[PDB]
C-alpha cells in the first residue's frame, strides 16, 4: 500500500533530525521494518531493522550508536532519528517493509533465548533525502 | 473481570500430519512365503472404525508417503528372500539349441558343470525364446539373455508367491484417517473422515497394464489423475463389477534337477508330457464390452468431445504382464484396445523365466519350473490408461509404484498429541 | 560477508537472451531449508521493485522469462529474450545475516 | 609413447562373466602396483 | 479418541469425562496382546524385515508415551486430566475473547493459533509454578 | 516370593519385596561388552503398563489403596473369613480370573471418571 516519509531536508554537521514513515493498511504490529540508504551514483547500504514487537534492533556498523529507530504500532508510524551527522550521510533514505510475514519470537528449548527472524524487502517507500553540509 | 488462569487438559482431540514407520498385520503354518511373512503380528477382527462429525481434510494420492514406503519395502522383502539362494554364474556358457507357432521351446545342450574341477559335465536342458539370445559367429548357438546384464540368481523352489492381504497398522499413538466420499477426486478435501487404527486388506499383486484382485470402487466407475491436460500424469481406472478372467498353462511340464552347487541343485524343465499347447487367457466377451462404454461416459466428463479411442501400446514393456501361481505370464492384449465410441475372448500368452526388477537393473531372478498344470482365476478390477494429446488412450508403461496408489487413496497418517492447555477462571490453590 | 557480481554493463537491444550472475563469498543456505538471495530491480529515479524474492519463486506482475538458479555459492539470474524495458540496474541482495549487503547493480542499456 | 611411472600398459587373458573363452586386453598401469616376476622376461 | 474432533471446545469437555475416551486403556489392552509371545514361540524364526520394523515401532510407542507423562509429571499435574495452574494468561498470546475460544471454535484450528506460542507456555508453567511452589512448600515445613 | 504360602492377610507384609525385584532383578551383565535387547525393552513395558494403570486408578505411589466401588457377589460370593484367613493368593486369582477385565472398567469409571465429576 501507500508508503512515504516526512521530515527530510538539509542540515549541518553535528545536528539531529527524525524522519517519519507512515504505512497505510496492513497490520503494522505483525511486520518488521527496515532502513536502506542509496548513495547518489552508488549501490545500496543497509541501515537498520526493528522487530515486529519493537524489541529487537540491529544497526549497521558505520552508523552504530549514532542513529535511532522506533515504532508505534497504534499510530502506524516509523521513525528514524539520527545524531552526530556527517557529510557522507547525504543520500536517499527509504522506508521498507519485509516481504514475508514474521512470527512471534521462538524460544529454543535448550537455551532460554528467543529468536526474531529477519528476511528481506518488497515495498520500498519513495523516501526523503537528508543533506549534511554548510 | 476474572484474572484467567492456565489449565492443562490431557486428552484433547488434536493431531497434525506426520511420517512414520509401519508394520504388518496378517489375518491368520510353515513360514516360507516371500510376501505373507507369517512372522508378523496377528490381527484383530474388532470393528475399530470411528466416524467423525465436522472434518474438512485435504488428502493426496500422489504426495502421500504411504506408497513410497512400500516400494522401498516390498523390494526389500523380495530381495531378502533371494539372497541366500544359489547363484547361476556357471550357466552363462555357450549353448547349442534345437526345437522339439514353429519352434519355440528349445532343446539346448551346454556341456560343463563344475561340481568338481577336473571333470566338467555335459548337460541336457530345455529353454524358451524369451530367455535365450543368438550368437553371430558360428552356426545356431545361444546364451542366456542377461549374462552381461546382472547376476542371474535362482529363487529357491521351496518358497511361495501368493498374495496375502497385508494390513498396515500404524504404531501406537499414531492413527490413520480414512475418507468415505464416493465421488472423491483423489486430491481434494473430504467430508466424512473416519478414523481407524489399521487399514484394510492389500493384496501385494504385481502386474502390468492391469490390476488383479484389486479393490472395488462402489456405485460407478472412477477415473483419477492430477494434471489432466498434461499427458504425463497417468490416469487410473478403478471399477465396480469385478470382471473375471481365467488364465492357464495347458501343459504338464515335468522337471528334473541338475546338481551344480555342492549341496544346491539347479531345477529345469525335464520333459513336457502331452501336447505343446500355448498358454492363453479367457475373458467374457460380453462384460468387457459393457465395461468400456461406462468408462467413456466418465471420460466425456473430462474429455467431453473428440471421442475416446482405444489403441494398444521391446517384448517386456509393451506386453501385459502378471504372475500366476508362481509363474509369470506375458500376454498379448492387443484385442482389448480396438474400438472407439463415436463370446469368450481368447488372448495369447507367452512365458518368460528370467524376470527383471522394478528398477530392472542390477539383479535378475530366475524362476524354477513347476510340475503339473496351473489354473488361476482373478477379478480384473483395475485399468491403467495414458493419454497422448480425437483423444487416443494407450495402456501405459510399467511404473509398478502406481499400483498401490490405487489402494492407498483414502489414507493419511497423523500424530495424536493429546496434551494441550486452555485458559479459564479457576486457579489451583497453592 | 562479501557478495559482489558481474558484469557491470550490458548495453543491449531487445530480442536475445542473456543472464546476470552474482558471486558469493560466504555460502548461503539457512537452516529453514532455503537460500536467502533476493534479486530485484530499480528504474532510474525510482525506488526499486521486487523481481523475484527467492531464486526459485517469483513475484506478482512478473513475466515468465525471468529465471534464476544457483548453488550455495554460485548464483545466477537468467533473462530469456531480454525485453525492451529492461533498463536501469539489477541488484543482488542476500539475507544471510547482518549486515546484509548488496551488489553494485548491473547496468543494462 | 608420450622418470619412472606410467610407461607400461599391459595385457592378459580373462574370462570373468561369460565363463567360456579368455580374452587379452589393454589397460593403463602406473608403477607402485606391479612386480617384475622371476624366471621370465618383462612379465608383471 | 478423536470422536469429537469436529465438536467445539466448550462442548468437547462434556464427553471428555470418559477417560479421554479411555485413551491409555487402548494401549494396555493392546500391549497385553502385542505381547502375545508367538514372537517367542518362533524367536521370529530369523531376523526379518517386519521384526526390524516392529522394533522401530515399539520404541516410538515407548518414547512418545513418556514425553506426555513426563510433561504432565513435571507440571504438578501427574495422572489427572483437567488441572488448573497458577500461571496468568497473557492477552498477548491470544486477543480472542472468552466465548469465541470455547463456544465458537474447533481444536485443531486452535492448535495453529498458539503453535508459535506453545513453547513459551511450557517454560512459564514450570519455572513459574512447579519449580516455585516446591521451595515455598519446603519453607512451610521449616517451622 | 517368600510368603506365597501365607494367607491373604499374612502375605501382605511382603508386598514391597515383590515390587522391587520385578524390574531388572538384581543387575546382571557386569559391563562385559567385549566380543546381536527386546527382552530388556519388554520388562519396562510390563512395568509402565501397571504404573499408568495405577495412575488411572488414582493410586500411583501406594501399594494398598481403597475405593468407592462396592463388591458384586456374582463374581464370587465367598465371604470374608472363608478366604482371608483360609486361602493363599494363587487360589484367589483362580477364582477371579474370568472376571478380571470386568473389574478393571468398574475401577476406572466409578472411582476416577466418577471423581473427576466431583472436582469443580
Ligand atoms: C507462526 O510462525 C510462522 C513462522 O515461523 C514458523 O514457525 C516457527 C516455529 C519457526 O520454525 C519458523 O522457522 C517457521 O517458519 C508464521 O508463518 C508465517 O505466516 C505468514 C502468514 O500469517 C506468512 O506470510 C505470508 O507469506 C507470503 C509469502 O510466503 C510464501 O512462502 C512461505 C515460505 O516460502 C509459505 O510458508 C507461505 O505460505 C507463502 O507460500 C507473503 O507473500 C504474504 O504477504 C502477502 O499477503 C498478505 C495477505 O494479503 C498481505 O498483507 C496485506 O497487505 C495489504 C497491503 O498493505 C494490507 O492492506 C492488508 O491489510 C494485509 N493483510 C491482509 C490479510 O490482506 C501482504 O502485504 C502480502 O500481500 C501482497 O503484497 C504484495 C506487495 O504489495 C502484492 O504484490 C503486488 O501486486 C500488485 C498486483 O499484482 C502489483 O503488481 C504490485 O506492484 C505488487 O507489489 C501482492 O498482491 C499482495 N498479495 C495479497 C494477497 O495481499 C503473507 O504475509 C509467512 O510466510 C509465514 N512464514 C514465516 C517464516 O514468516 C505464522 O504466521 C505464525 N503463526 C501465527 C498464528 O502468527
Ligand atoms: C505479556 O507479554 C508481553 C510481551 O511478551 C513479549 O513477547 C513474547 C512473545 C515473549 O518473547 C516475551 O518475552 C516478550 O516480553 C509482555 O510485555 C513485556 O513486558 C516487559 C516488562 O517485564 C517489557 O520489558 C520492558 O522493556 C522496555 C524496553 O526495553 C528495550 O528498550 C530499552 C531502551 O528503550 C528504548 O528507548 C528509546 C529512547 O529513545 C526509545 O526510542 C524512542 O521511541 C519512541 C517511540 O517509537 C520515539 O520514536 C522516539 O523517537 C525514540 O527516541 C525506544 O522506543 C525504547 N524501546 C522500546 C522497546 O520502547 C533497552 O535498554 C532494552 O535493552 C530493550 O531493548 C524497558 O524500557 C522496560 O524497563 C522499564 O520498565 C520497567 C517496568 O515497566 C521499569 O521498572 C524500569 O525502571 C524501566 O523504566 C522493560 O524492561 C517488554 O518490552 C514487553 N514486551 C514487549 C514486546 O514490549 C508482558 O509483560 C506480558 N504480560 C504480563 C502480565 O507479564
Ligand atoms: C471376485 O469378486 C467377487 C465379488 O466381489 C467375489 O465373490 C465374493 O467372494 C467372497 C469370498 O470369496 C464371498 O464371501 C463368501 O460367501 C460365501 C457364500 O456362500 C460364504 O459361504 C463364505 O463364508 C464367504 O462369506 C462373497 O459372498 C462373494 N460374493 C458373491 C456375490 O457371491 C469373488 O470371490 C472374487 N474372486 C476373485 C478370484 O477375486
Ligand atoms: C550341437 O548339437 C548338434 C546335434 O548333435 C551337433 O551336430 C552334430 O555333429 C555331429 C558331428 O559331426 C554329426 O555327426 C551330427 O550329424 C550333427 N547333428 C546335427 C543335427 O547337426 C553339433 O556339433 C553341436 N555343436 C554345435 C556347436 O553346434
Ligand atoms: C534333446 O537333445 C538331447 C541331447 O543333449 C537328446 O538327448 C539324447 O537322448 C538319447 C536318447 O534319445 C541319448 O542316448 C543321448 O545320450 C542323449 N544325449 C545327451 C543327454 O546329451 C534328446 O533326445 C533330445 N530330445 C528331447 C526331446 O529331449
Ligand atoms: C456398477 O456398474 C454398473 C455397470 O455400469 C452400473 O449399472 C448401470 O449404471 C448406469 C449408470 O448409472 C445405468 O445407466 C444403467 O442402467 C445401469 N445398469 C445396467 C444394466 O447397465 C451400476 O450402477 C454400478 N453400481 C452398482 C452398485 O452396481
Ligand atoms: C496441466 O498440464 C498442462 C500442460 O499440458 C498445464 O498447462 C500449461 O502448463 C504450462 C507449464 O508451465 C504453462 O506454462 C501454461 O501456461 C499452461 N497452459 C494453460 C492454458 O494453463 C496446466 O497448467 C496443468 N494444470 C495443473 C493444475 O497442473
Ligand atoms: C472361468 O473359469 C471358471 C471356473 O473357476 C468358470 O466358472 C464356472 O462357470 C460355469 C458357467 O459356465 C458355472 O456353471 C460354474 O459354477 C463356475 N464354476 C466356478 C468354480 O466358478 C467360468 O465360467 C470361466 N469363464 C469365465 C469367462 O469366467
Ligand atoms: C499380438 O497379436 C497380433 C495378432 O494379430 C499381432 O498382430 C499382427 O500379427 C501378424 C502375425 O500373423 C504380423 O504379421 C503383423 O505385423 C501384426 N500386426 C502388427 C500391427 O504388428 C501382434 O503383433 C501381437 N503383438 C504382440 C505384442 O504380441
Ligand atoms: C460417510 O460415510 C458413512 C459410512 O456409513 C457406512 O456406509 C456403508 C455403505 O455401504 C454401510 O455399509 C455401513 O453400514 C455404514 N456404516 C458404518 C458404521 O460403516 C455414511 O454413513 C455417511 O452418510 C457418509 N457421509 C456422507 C455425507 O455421505
Ligand atoms: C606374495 O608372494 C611373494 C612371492 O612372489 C614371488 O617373489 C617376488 C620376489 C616376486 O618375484 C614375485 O613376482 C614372485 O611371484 C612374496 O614376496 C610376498 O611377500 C607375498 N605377499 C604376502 C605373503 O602378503
Ligand atoms: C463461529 O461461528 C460463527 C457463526 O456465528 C458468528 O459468531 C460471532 C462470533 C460473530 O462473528 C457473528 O458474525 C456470527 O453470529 C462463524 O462465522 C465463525 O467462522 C466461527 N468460528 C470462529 C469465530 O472461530
Ligand atoms: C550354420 O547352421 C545354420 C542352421 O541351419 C545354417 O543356416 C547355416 O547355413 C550354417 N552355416 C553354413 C556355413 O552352412
Ligand atoms: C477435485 O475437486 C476439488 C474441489 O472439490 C478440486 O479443487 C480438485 O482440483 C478436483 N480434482 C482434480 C484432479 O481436478
Ligand atoms: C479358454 O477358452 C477356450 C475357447 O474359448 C477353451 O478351449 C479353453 O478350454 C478355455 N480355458 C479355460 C481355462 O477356461
Ligand atoms: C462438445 O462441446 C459443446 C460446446 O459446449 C458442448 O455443448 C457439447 O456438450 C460437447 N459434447 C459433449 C459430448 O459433451
Ligand atoms: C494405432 O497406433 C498406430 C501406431 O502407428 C497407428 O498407426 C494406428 O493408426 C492406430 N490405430 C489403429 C486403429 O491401429
Ligand atoms: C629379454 O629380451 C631382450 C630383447 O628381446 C633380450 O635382449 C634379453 O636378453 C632377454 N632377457 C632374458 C631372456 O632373460
Ligand atoms: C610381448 O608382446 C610382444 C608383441 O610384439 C612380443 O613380441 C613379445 O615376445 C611378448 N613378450 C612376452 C614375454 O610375452
Ligand atoms: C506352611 O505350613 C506350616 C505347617 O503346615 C505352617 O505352620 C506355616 O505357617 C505355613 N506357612 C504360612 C506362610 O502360613
Ligand atoms: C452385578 O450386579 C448387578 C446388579 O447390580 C447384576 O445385574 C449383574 O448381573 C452383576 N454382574 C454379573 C457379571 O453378574
Ligand atoms: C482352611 O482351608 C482348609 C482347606 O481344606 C481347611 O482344611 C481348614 O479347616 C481351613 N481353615 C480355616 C481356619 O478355615
Amino acid at each position: 500500500v501507500q508508503l512515504v516519509e516526512s521530515g527530510g531536508g538539509v542540515v549541518q554537521p553535528g545536528k539531529s533530525v527524525r524522519l517519519s514513515c507512515v504505512v497505510s493498511d496492513f497490520p503494522f504490529s505483525k511486520y518488521p521494518m527496515y532502513w536502506v540508504r542509496q548513495a547518489p551514483g552508488k549501490g545500496l547500504e543497509w541501515v537498520a531493522a526493528i522487530s515486529g514487537d519493537a524489541w529487537h534492533v540491529v544497526y549497521s556498523n558505520s552508523v552504530q550508536g549514532r542513529f535511532l529507530v522506533s515504532r508505534d504500532n497504534v499510530k502506524n508510524t516509523l521513525y528514524l532519528e539520527m545524531n552526530s551527522l556527517k557529510i557522507e550521510d547525504t543520500a536517499v533514505y527509504r522506508c521498507a517493509r519485509m516481504f514475508q510475514e514474521s512470527g512471534p519470537p521462538r524460544l529454543d528449548r535448550w537455551s532460554g533465548r528467543n529468536y526474531y527472524y529477519y528476511s528481506g524487502m518488497d515495498v520500498w517507500g519513495q523516501g526523503t533525502t537528508v543533506t549534511v553540509s554548510s | 473481570a476474572e484474572q484467567l488462569w492456565v489449565t492443562v487438559y490431557y486428552g484433547v482431540p488434536v493431531w497434525k500430519e506426520a511420517t512414520t514407520t509401519l508394520f504388518c498385520a496378517s489375518d491368520a503354518t510353515e513360514v516360507h512365503n516371500v510376501w505373507a511373512t507369517h512372522a508378523c503380528v496377528p490381527t484383530d477382527p474388532n470393528p475399530q472404525e470411528v466416524v467423525l462429525e465436522n472434518v474438512t481434510e485435504n488428502f493426496n494420492m500422489w504426495k502421500n508417503n504411504m506408497v513410497e514406503q512400500m516400494h522401498e519395502d516390498i523390494i526389500s522383502l523380495w530381495d531378502q528372500s533371494l539372497k541366500p539362494c544359489v547363484k547361476l554364474t556357471p550357466l552363462c556358457v555357450t549353448l547349442n539349441c534345437t526345437d522339439l507357432e514353429g519352434g519355440e521351446i528349445k532343446n539346448c545342450s551346454f556341456n560343463i558343470t563344475t561340481s568338481m574341477r577336473d571333470k566338467v559335465q555335459k548337460e541336457y536342458a530345455l529353454f524358451y525364446k524369451l530367455d535365450v539370445v543368438p550368437i553371430k559367429n558360428d552356426n545356431t548357438s545361444y546364451r542366456l539373455i542377461s549374462c552381461n546384464t546382472s547376476v542371474i540368481t535362482q529363487a529357491c523352489p521351496k518358497v511361495s508367491f501368493e498374495p496375502i492381504p497385508i494390513h498396515y497398522c500404524a504404531p501406537a499413538g499414531f492413527a490413520i484417517l480414512k475418507c468415505n466420499d464416493k465421488k472423491f477426486n483423489g486430491t481434494g478435501p473430504c467430508t466424512n473422515v473416519s478414523t481407524v487404527q489399521c487399514t484394510h486388506g492389500i493384496r501385494p499383486v504385481v502386474s502390468t497394464q492391469l490390476l488383479l484382485n484389486g479393490s472395488l470402487a462402489e456405485e460407478e466407475v472412477v477415473i483419477r489423475s492430477a494434471n489432466f491436460t498434461d499427458n504425463a500424469k497417468i490416469i487410473i481406472v478403478q471399477l465396480n463389477k469385478s470382471v473375471e478372467i481365467n488364465c492357464t498353462r495347458p501343459n504338464n511340464n515335468t522337471r528334473k534337477s541338475i546338481h551344480i552347487g555342492p549341496g544346491r541343485a539347479f531345477y529345469t524343465t525335464g520333459e513336457i508330457i502331452g501336447d505343446i499347447r500355448q498358454a492363453h487367457c479367457n475373458i467374457s466377451g460380453t462384460k468387457w464390452n459393457d465395461t468400456l462404454k461406462q468408462i467413456v461416459v466418465k471420460l466425456k466428463e473430462q474429455f467431453g468431445n473428440k471421442t475416446i479411442v482405444f489403441n494398444h501400446s521391446d517384448p517386456e514393456i509393451v506386453m501385459h504382464s502378471f504372475n500366476c501361481g508362481g509363474e509369470f505370464f506375458y500376454c498379448n492384449s492387443t484385442q482389448l484396445f480396438n474400438s472407439t465410441w463415436n463370446g469368450t475372448i481368447v488372448l495369447p500368452c507367452r512365458i518368460k523365466q528370467i524376470v527383471n526388477m522394478w528398477q530392472e537393473v542390477g539383479k535378475a531372478m530366475y524362476a524354477p519350473p513347476i510340475k503339473g498344470q496351473i489354473r488361476c482365476s482373478s477379478n480384473i478390477t483395475g485399468l491403467i490408461l495414458i493419454r497422448d494429446g480425437t483423444e487416443i488412450f494407450r495402456p501405459g508403461g510399467g511404473d509398478m509404484r502406481d499400483n498401490w496408489r490405487s489402494e492407498l487413496y483414502k489414507y493419511k497418517v497423523v500424530k495424536i498429541e493429546p496434551l494441550g492447555i486452555a485458559p479459564t477462571k479457576a486457579k489451583r490453590r497453592v | 560477508i562479501v557478495m559482489t557480481q558481474t558484469p557491470l554493463s550490458l548495453s543491449v537491444t531487445p530480442g536475445q537472451p542473456a543472464s546476470i550472475s552474482c558471486k558469493s563469498s560466504e555460502s548461503l543456505r539457512q537452516s529453514n531449508g532455503k537460500t536467502s538471495l533476493y534479486w530485484y530491480r530499480q528504474k532510474p529515479g525510482q525506488s526499486p521493485q521486487l523481481l523475484v524474492f527467492e531464486v526459485s519463486n517469483r513475484f506478482s506482475g512478473v513475466s515468465d522469462r525471468f529465471v534464476g538458479s544457483g548453488s550455495g555459492t554460485d548464483f545466477t539470474l537468467r533473462i530469456s529474450r531480454v525485453e525492451a524495458e529492461d533498463v536501469g540496474f539489477y541488484y543482488c541482495m542476500q539475507s544471510k545475516d547482518f549486515p546484509l549487503t548488496f551488489g553494485g547493480g548491473t547496468k543494462v542499456d | 609413447r608420450n622418470e619412472g611411472g606410467e610407461i607400461k600398459n599391459c595385457s592378459f587373458n580373462i574370462t570373468t562373466s561369460m565363463r567360456d573363452k579368455v580374452q587379452k586386453e589393454y589397460a593403463l598401469f602406473y608403477k607402485l602396483d606391479v612386480v617384475p616376476i622371476k624366471n621370465d622376461n618383462t612379465s608383471y | 479418541f478423536l470422536g469429537a474432533a469436529g465438536s467445539t471446545m466448550g462442548a468437547a469437555s462434556m464427553t471428555l469425562t470418559v477417560q479421554a475416551r479411555l485413551l491409555l486403556s487402548g494401549i494396555v489392552q493392546q500391549q497385553n496382546n502385542l505381547l502375545r509371545a508367538i514372537e517367542a514361540q518362533q524367536h521370529l524364526l530369523q531376523l526379518t524385515v517386519w521384526g526390524i520394523k516392529q522394533l522401530q515401532a515399539r520404541v516410538l510407542a515407548v518414547e512418545r508415551y513418556l514425553k506426555d507423562q513426563q510433561l504432565l509429571g513435571i507440571w504438578g499435574c501427574s495422572g489427572k486430566l483437567i488441572c488448573t495452574t497458577a500461571v496468568p494468561w497473557n492477552t498477548s498470546w491470544s486477543n480472542k475473547s472468552y466465548n469465541q475460544i470455547w463456544n465458537n471454535m474447533t481444536w485443531m484450528e486452535w492448535e495453529r493459533e498458539i503453535d508459535n506460542y506453545t513453547s513459551l507456555i511450557y517454560t512459564l508453567i514450570e519455572d513459574s509454578q512447579n519449580q516455585q511452589e516446591k521451595n515455598e512448600q519446603e519453607l512451610l515445613e521449616l517451622d
